[PDB]
RNA sequence: GAUAACCGCUGAAAGCAUCUAAGCGGGAAACCUCUUCCAAGACCAGGCUUCUCACCCUCUAGGAGGGAUAAGGCCCCCCG
RNA sequence: ACCUCGAUGUCGGCUCGUCGCAUCCUGGGGCUGGAGCAGGUCCCAAGGGUUGGGCUGUUCGCCCAUUAAAGCGGCACGCGAGCUGGGUUUAGAACGUCGUGAGACAGUUCGGUCUCUAUCCGCCGCGCGCGUCAGAAGCUUGAGGAAACCUGUCCCUAGU
């Protein structure tokens, strides 16, 4: 988990959504698994 | 010259306002204007001619968004640290009473005249109460249109 | 305010109603009529209320 | 349930045991206790049994004490004390009346014991709260067991509740938790408990079943 | 809304009944119980389908009505054929067996793994290694297979523990 | 028991996907219980019981004032 | 340069603590260029714990043995009407240096008075009075508080 103001899709299947008031990108790839915070 | 209350002026009455599904502040805020006394035309300030307010079903009342779990009921034991917190869910559940009883009591003057009025008011969790001697007056939580 | 509201009327509409009928009857004569004779201060407040707008909230 | 007794502290010896170690015990007069009262949830809310121990003259007894007694149907004794219990159930097996002896606990049975501590008097910070106390030497000038400091500075400019201080110490009511009973002798009514228990002899003890161990 | 639009067809076999918000479906499998959120409303194509409804294209409602539709599409898909889920056990030594009502695992653990099927759930072992979930309740059924799934770490090295039958797990080599 | 990070189930809005928007679950020495002690001056001053449950006088016939008692208690006394 | 120069005593140590979490250990997790052991990094977590010595007035720092770990900070760089007084920063004396000199030196060196019977708040303990709708006594409920909360090694599972 990345934890960053900052959150970007950061390949072409990552999905950016929000879940209980935090944006968050999910991934196939736990690499790109990101948390805004 | 104005008039002024005297020794046998006072009368009391005894109202039962059901809590349930109303909104906590307007129970409260009706609850302490019965028990301070600001609907009779003889209310002075220094007096408490208040009536008697019970409360009903006071595990029935409703808090809109989230204040059943992000607001915090505080308490300083004096001791260092000693600052204890529950959220209304909580206290809801241990002592229903006391949610209604703090917020009515938070809308009373904090006086010694406050304090008195304070005797006036009884709550209860259950949809009874052992004042029907007294023979309760049904209270709406009604709003005069302008 | 007290005698006003358990006459299913607020006091600025009973102030508004008063003036508009043009009763200058003031404030501490008002509270003693509220006190010491309901059934005169009920008689004030329906000529409030007769002399009221038909529309409080409408322009003018 | 959880069973209990009140007693008298008699003293502490030495036994041996069977692979020849010694144990420490203290002796605990478990005297005859007598059911005086049932606590029950539709009565008072809680349920318990009062237990009543010692010999005393019925000169001695106070009328309202005789009174309860009398209505119990039982001769006044000098110690009333309560068990609370978790259940009615555990309350259905006692009776008022009924007589209690050492042989409600079996060897190897582990037992809490409360009794009153034994008065220090008032006590300095040293001994009361074990204070290291200051130099004896090197300039210390009279503050060689002083408390020190008691606070801060301006802010708080107070000192916090609970700040320990010199003051009375002891005759407190202690909980051990977790004595082994050693041996129950019957025939003397006492119980051999290893360790030590709270009080000076012939003092007023109360022994239960283990909570964290029954 | 897309979702919601489309009927649910009803067998002959399945009996519907509608009470308000309350929804009970009964079937060969048993009887599942729903409750719909008050705003959607939920009616029954007398031909035999189920229309799901609702009142406004605002973004509760549309959210809600698309929800319901499928919620009771699997309630009648559950009291019809039943949800399986096959699962699958990978490495050596890890074993699976039914004592009962239980099922008992051995993964690699000094003790083994006692899992007991809550209600309206059963299990069947056709193999050591191999063993499904079954029950009525979509949810309880997936609910379960996860706990089973997570009985051990994820293990991309040597891929053992717990898989669904289909399961393509990630993988990776420790070539030290 | 209720949770944190985290793991999820069942799922729309958005024919796919999503732990979440309706709902339903796992989850820590922190939190609430649990263990020990204080505690009804807790002025909502609580509860279960037991004992004494009794008498004279004065003012005026209102409320009081005084004296002598019961259960019990205190002081003195022998002590810890 | 806004309070205090008709006075708010300093560094370090000692005693006593209390709070924050930006967490040193113990507890829970995501990702690893995570095989395993052992780590790296990020998230959650403040309940408790967080050693004794050599040198220096020292803080700091270096070092010697340990440890699960030897956390970082606030509170007048917490705490001198609680202690110390080694350093600094009065008066003596000396060296180097500067000054014609009297003298001077964030240069050094040896020496050099640490006052106060607690009124108020606060805190630790202990009584007296009155109250709790008659006067008393035994046993109690617990609203609400306080205390406590650490951790290792070895042996099995498994030389799996
Ligand atoms: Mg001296
Ligand atoms: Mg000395
Ligand atoms: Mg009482
Ligand atoms: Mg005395
Ligand atoms: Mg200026
Ligand atoms: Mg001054
Ligand atoms: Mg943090
Ligand atoms: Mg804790
Ligand atoms: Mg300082
Ligand atoms: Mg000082
Ligand atoms: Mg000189
Ligand atoms: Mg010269
Ligand atoms: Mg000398
Ligand atoms: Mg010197
Ligand atoms: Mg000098
Ligand atoms: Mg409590
Ligand atoms: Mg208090
Ligand atoms: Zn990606």
């Amino acid at each position: 988990m990345k934890v960053n103001p900052s959150v970007k899709p950061i390949c072409d299947k990552c999905r950016v959504i929000r879940r209980h008031g935090r944006v968050m990108v999910i991934c196939s790839d736990p690499r790109h698994k990101q948390r805004q915070g | 010259p104005t008039y002024t209350p005297k020794a046998g002026d006072t009368t009391r009455s005894w109202y039962v306002i059901d809590a349930s599904d109303v909104v906590l502040g307007r129970l409260a805020s009706a609850a302490a204007t019965l028990l301070r006394g600001k609907h009779k035309p003889t209310f002075t300030p220094n007096v408490d001619g208040g009536d008697f307010v019970i409360v009903i079903n006071a595990d029935k009342i409703a808090v809109s968004g989230d204040k059943l779990t992000k607001k915090f009921a505080y308490r300083h034991s004096g001791y260092p640290g000693g600052l204890r917190k529950r959220t209304i869910g909580e206290l809801l559940e241990k002592h229903p009473t006391r949610v209604v009883e703090n917020a009515i009591i938070g809308m009373l003057p904090h006086n010694k005249l406050g304090r008195q009025i304070q005797k006036k008011l009884k709550v209860y969790a259950g949809p009874d109460h052992p004042h029907a001697a007294q023979q309760p007056i049904p209270f709406e939580i009604k709003q005069v249109a302008q | 305010n007290a005698a006003a509201r358990a006459n299913d009327i607020t006091y600025n509409r009973l102030i508004q109603g008063l003036k508009a009928a043009g009763v200058e009857v003031d404030r501490k004569n008002l509270a003693e009529l509220a006190v010491s004779d309901p059934a005169a201060f009920t008689a004030l407040v329906d000529v409030a209320r007769a002399a009221l707008p038909e529309d409080v909230n409408a322009p003018s | 349930a959880r069973k209990g007794i009140l007693g008298t502290k008699l003293g502490m010896t030495q036994v041996f045991d069977e692979n020849n170690k010694v144990v420490p015990v203290t002796v605990v007069k478990a005297g005859p206790n007598v059911v005086t009262r049932i606590r029950t949830t539709e009565r008072d809310g809680y349920s318990a049994v009062q237990l009543a121990y010692g010999e005393i003259s019925p000169r001695k007894v106070i009328k309202p004490v005789a009174g309860q007694f009398a209505a119990a149907g039982v001769n006044p004794r000098r110690h009333v004390a309560e068990l609370r219990l978790d259940d009615e159930a555990a309350v259905a097996e006692y009776e008022v009346g009924q007589e209690l002896t050492a042989e409600i606990f079996s060897d190897g049975a582990y037992v809490d014991v409360t009794g009153t501590s034994k008065g220090k008097g008032f006590a300095g910070t040293m001994k009361r709260h074990g204070f290291r106390g200051q130099g004896a030497a090197h300039g210390a000038q009279a503050v060689h067991r002083r408390p020190g400091s008691i606070g801060g500075c301006a802010t708080p400019g107070r000192v916090f509740k609970g700040t320990r201080m010199s003051g009375r110490m002891g005759n407190d009511r202690v909980t051990t938790q977790n004595l082994k009973v050693h041996k129950v002798d019957a025939e003397n009514g006492v119980l051999l408990i290893k360790g030590a228990i709270p009080g000076r002899n012939g003092g007023l003890v109360v022994v239960r079943s283990a909570i964290k161990r029954g | 809304s897309r979702i919601g639009k489309q009927p649910v067809p009803v067998p002959s076999g399945v009996d519907v009944t509608i009470n308000g918000q309350n929804l009970s479906v009964k079937g060969p499998k048993g009887t599942l119980t729903l409750d719909v959120a008050e705003p959607i409303s939920v009616s029954r194509a007398e031909d035999g389908a189920i229309v799901v409804t609702r009142p406004d294209d605002e973004r509760r409602s549309r959210s809600l009505h698309g929800l319901s539709r499928t919620l009771i599409a699997n309630l009648v898909t559950g009291v019809t054929e039943g949800y399986t889920q096959k699962m699958e056990i990978f490495g050596v030594g890890y074993r699976v067996q039914l004592k009962g009502q239980n099922l008992e695992f051995a993964l690699g653990y000094s003790h083994p793994v006692l899992i007991e099927a809550p209600e309206g759930i059963t299990f069947a072992v056709e193999s050591p290694t191999k063993f499904s979930v079954s029950g009525i309740d979509k949810q309880k059924v997936g609910q379960i297979s996860a706990v089973i799934r997570r009985l051990r770490r994820p293990d991309p090295y040597k891929g053992k523990g717990v898989r669904y039958e289909g399961e393509q797990i990630r993988r990776k080599v420790g070539k030290t």
